[PDB]
């Protein structure tokens, strides 16, 4: 289960422009932008920090999910929790030469757990020395408008602590701080069990 | 560290020189800051002709690197309205050079 | 319902009244000289 | 069981002209544009509709599932409900096929919950999991939700306002102890 991420957010969908009306730097200047590089940096260090806290993934890139022997079953659990249009699941043999296969497979959309959950009791079989991928894109939506704002503000509190201090440097939390708004989006799991 | 709270209309004038030497100011404003302001103790001076009425009045603005607009200069000055505040030194409050200090009077004619 | 061959026929309507149980008093009065000197058992009466 | 809302809240109906005359009037300055306004007023509501499980604008939701809890339940979770528009039951690819009879939606702050009609509730068939689509919230304005809750809101948009990052600074009736009587009181973390 390597789980790499087929592209990255292409940085034209994250709200520099609105990260910078955050920040109160300044409104009416000629430079403006001495800071593009730099308030981008700090939201993707943000967005990527809460996304592995919640497990979450709050832009909907596509996803890869490589591995080797289903977990359980039939469900098989996704690790990044909103999911929606698994695009292909795929079954590799030894070398190569994938086949797709619709494989009775079916994706139950739930954000408590994100699972396959085959239909035809078991799912289908992996060959001996051979990996399946399933690809899917998995997020909230595609820009930064359709996230729950209640994360997307946690996201603002975060990465405009990571502009006004550099290094790390020591700072009482906030009634809805950084930490309380990401804590309705954290995974909730208590079994350290075999099954 | 400051909660930059008020806004406040950066001004530097344009010097177009007259015959004499001198050079003539009018005062087109310049982008609008985000500012803490601190006030000193308050009292009235004595002017030419006039009682005015000063402040001492601490701003605490962003920084910048000195070649760039962000920087508010002494010979600027603020404006909160019709409110003018002078700018009498800036000076780079933290350590790492996160925030100036901007210094101002704000002397209303009283 | 009249259930047809092949309609998957769903499902039909499956289908308290309180007595307070109130209390009815009567309190008669009697002089305690009456009871015994009446020859008849006022006490039953 | 997923739970996505229908439509976002305009905007317009947000109270981005009453928020700054609780921001600052009466006493302060008579700052920032609507647009960092409003991006605070749901940036706190999502922040307690999320603690007190609520939705205080009355937008429409879709609940989608795949297994009922039990026959005569599935309690909705978005609290104060109205008028469950539709049970669409899809099948598999679904031509998606309504039912219209058999459950009594009962409004109720506790438990809005769906409560079909004698012992048997709707069944699901094999991959095609039933949506309900539920408009659920206080009021289509902002002048019909409980006032502590809107002030609570208040209370913590001016809060994202007046310092930006988590930085310092508990009152008698605060955030916490206004939205403390909105929230969900369950103490079933077992079987049924």
């Amino acid at each position: 289960m390597m789980l790499n991420e087929v592209t990255a957010v292409p940085g034209t969908a994250l709200p520099v422009a609105e990260f910078r009306d955050h920040l109160r730097l300044g409104t009416g200047f000629a430079d403006l932008g001495a800071e593009d590089a730099a308030l981008l940096s700090y939201l993707r260090a943000a967005i990527a920090a809460i996304e592995g806290r919640t497990a979450k993934a709050l832009i909907s890139r596509g996803f890869r999910l490589a591995l080797t022997a289903w977990r359980w079953g039939d469900m098989q659990t996704l690790p990044i929790a909103p999911v929606a249009t698994v695009t292909a699941l795929r079954l590799v043999d030894a070398a190569g030469v994938e086949t797709p296969v619709a494989a009775g497979w079916r994706l139950v959309p739930d954000m408590a757990r994100p699972r396959i959950e085959a239909l035809g009791a078991m799912l289908p079989m992996i060959p001996t020395g051979g990996r399946v991928e399933i690809d899917f894109t998995a997020g909230f939506g595609a820009s930064w408008s359709a996230l729950p704002v209640d994360l997307a503000q946690a996201v603002f509190l975060l990465a405009a602590q990571y502009y006004e201090l550099r290094h790390d440097g020591a700072a009482g939390a906030m009634p809805f701080g950084v930490m309380a708004l990401i804590e309705r989006w954290r995974t909730v799991r208590v079994l350290g069990g075999r099954p | 560290r400051p909660r930059l709270n008020r806004l406040l209309v950066l001004e530097e004038a344009v010097r177009v020189a007259d015959g004499a030497g001198g050079h003539r100011l009018d005062w087109q404003a310049k982008g609008e800051v985000w500012a803490e302001v601190t006030a000193g103790s308050g009292s009235e001076r004595a002017g030419e002709f006039v009682t005015l009425a000063s402040v001492p009045f601490t701003i605490v603005v962003r920084a910048a690197p000195v070649g760039a607009a962000r920087r508010p200069r002494p010979e600027q000055r603020f404006r909160e309205g019709a409110r003018i505040f002078r700018i009498l030194a800036v000076a780079e409050r933290d350590r790492e050079g996160h925030y100036l200090s901007c210094f101002a009077r704000e002397e209303v004619v009283a | 319902g009249w259930a047809s061959e092949t309609a998957a026929l769903s499902e039909t309507a499956t289908p308290r009244i309180t007595i307070p149980l109130h209390e009815l008093a009567a309190m008669p009065k009697a002089s305690q000289r009456l009871l015994d000197d009446s020859a008849f058992d006022i006490e039953t009466w």
